[PDB]
């Protein structure tokens, strides 16, 4: 009993932003379906909703350049958005409303989307993956944190893993950041045993099909 | 509209901590009001609704109120757990505009203060070639929040960086970072000295390299 | 106006 919006991705300015909300475990037909936005260091922001009973209503901003349509066949709720500007670039949320008597009362939430709306030369970007490691220091110390640095890439998300998965104690896999570029990039460390063997981050990129490996040591000396 | 002050409010562990809303206009009933809770990184979660009743799971510590447009959100016995955004959001109508979020008030729990401990990470021997290089400082297990600055020869940057925030630990309130500065090439090899400062307050760590020593 | 109400 959950909702997940669909695959977001990079949009030209003159692309359809159509994100759909799913349902698995229960109906969305005669419950409300809200859809919200947040852009990076901003709060929340009303899009529109889809009525239990079937009016849709919008926030006045998107009304003229976007559509909520409800598709109680394949028990869904899709919305559209045209004229895309570099403003709509936002993680999209959707969520399903248990009981029409809190009117509010949104209870189940999707994971949320991310979506990035491109200028004209916006194509997607794989990450090239760089290794992090401290300069050779005059004291070595039994424990050592490296890392990788993941740069550059279009749209989001990359995954991360350490030893395909095996490896999860003392990493730290921080929240992208957005470089001049318009690229994105992040870092992810790992604190281990100056003895132990050789770390290696899996750094995924869906949107180019990619996936890089790279083996991190510590430096000579 | 939907008026939520403070934006940001800072609580000390075990205290309590009050969030405010005003209605531009009454909502539906006087009661349509619900107060989400949002981490970064994750979707907003339900915690009150019709004002005052509880969401499943959300203990009673969080207590909801309501009189006229004015509503108030009172968070007792605070704990680490509690660091979040907070949100109102009221309703009039099925119609444009009938429904308004808050602008959000920023929690942040006070736990003990905490100097970060520095990392510094040169370039990787393969970046240069590439006509820019990023140079990443890590900041670990601090509290409260810091601000950073880079320096490359002794100057202060004041373009190229962007700074990575992971959420407040649930259990003992303290933060990570990670601040990037990138340069071109021609800059990067220009230069000797590569510094980041990372500052509580009347609290700064610092950590460097030299770019002919790595 | 009120969820179809």
């Amino acid at each position: 009993q959950s909702v997940e919006e669909s695959e977001g991705g990079l949009f030209k300015p003159t692309d359809t932003l159509t994100l759909t909300c799913t349902a698995s475990g229960f109906s969305l037909s005669g419950h409300g379906v809200i859809w919200v936005r947040q852009a990076p260091g901003k709060g929340l922001e009303w899009i529109g909703s889809a009525g239990a009973y079937g009016r849709i209503y919008y926030a006045s901003w998107a009304k003229s350049r976007s559509t909520i349509t409800r598709n109680t066949n394949l028990n869904t709720v899709t919305l559209k958005m045209t004229s895309l500007t570099a403003a709509d670039t936002a993680t999209y949320f959707c969520a399903r409303r248990s009981d029409v008597g809190t009117s509010v009362g949104f209870d189940s939430w999707g994971p949320g989307t991310l979506v990035t709306i491109s200028s004209s030369s916006g194509q997607p970007k794989a990450p090239s993956v760089f290794p992090l490691a401290p300069c050779c220091g005059d004291t070595p110390s039994s424990t050592v944190t490296l890392g990788c640095l993941v740069k550059g890439y279009l749209p989001e998300p990359v995954t991360v893993t350490w030893n395909s998965g095996t490896l999860t104690n003392g990493v730290r896999t921080f929240p992208s950041v957005r470089q001049s570029s318009g690229l994105y990039s992040l870092s992810s460390v790992v604190s281990v045993t100056s003895s132990s063997q050789p770390v290696t981050c899996n750094v995924a990129h869906p949107a180019t099909n990619t996936k890089v490996d790279k083996t991190v040591a510590p430096s000579t000396c | 509209d939907m008026t939520q002050t403070p934006s940001s409010k800072s609580v000390p562990v075990g205290d309590t901590v009050t969030i405010n809303c005003q209605a531009s206009e009454s909502v539906y009933s006087n009661n349509r009001l619900s107060w989400f809770q949002q981490k970064p990184g994750q979707p907003p979660k339900l915690l009150i609704y019709l004002v005052s009743t509880l969401a499943s799971g959300v203990p009673s510590r969080f207590k909801g109120s309501g009189s006229g447009t004015q509503f108030t959100l009172t968070i007792s016995d605070v704990v680490c757990d509690d660091a979040a955004t907070y949100y109102c959001v009221g309703y009039k109508s099925s119609t444009t505009d009938g429904l308004a979020f808050g602008g959000g008030t920023e929690v942040v729990v006070k736990g003990d203060p905490v100097a970060p401990t520095v990392l510094i990470f040169p370039p990787a021997a393969d970046q240069v070639a590439t006509g820019t290089v990023t140079i990443v400082c890590v900041a670990n297990k601090y509290f409260p929040d810091v601000t950073v600055t880079w320096e490359v020869d002794g100057t202060t940057q004041t373009t190229g960086i962007e700074n990575s925030k992971t959420p407040q630990n649930s259990a003992d309130c303290t933060y990570n970072l990670s601040s990037t500065l990138t340069l071109t090439s021609t800059q990067y090899n220009s230069h000797k000295e590569y510094t980041c400062k990372v500052t509580q307050g009347t609290t700064s760590v610092v950590q460097s390299f030299n770019r002919g020593d790595c | 106006i009120i969820x179809g109400s």
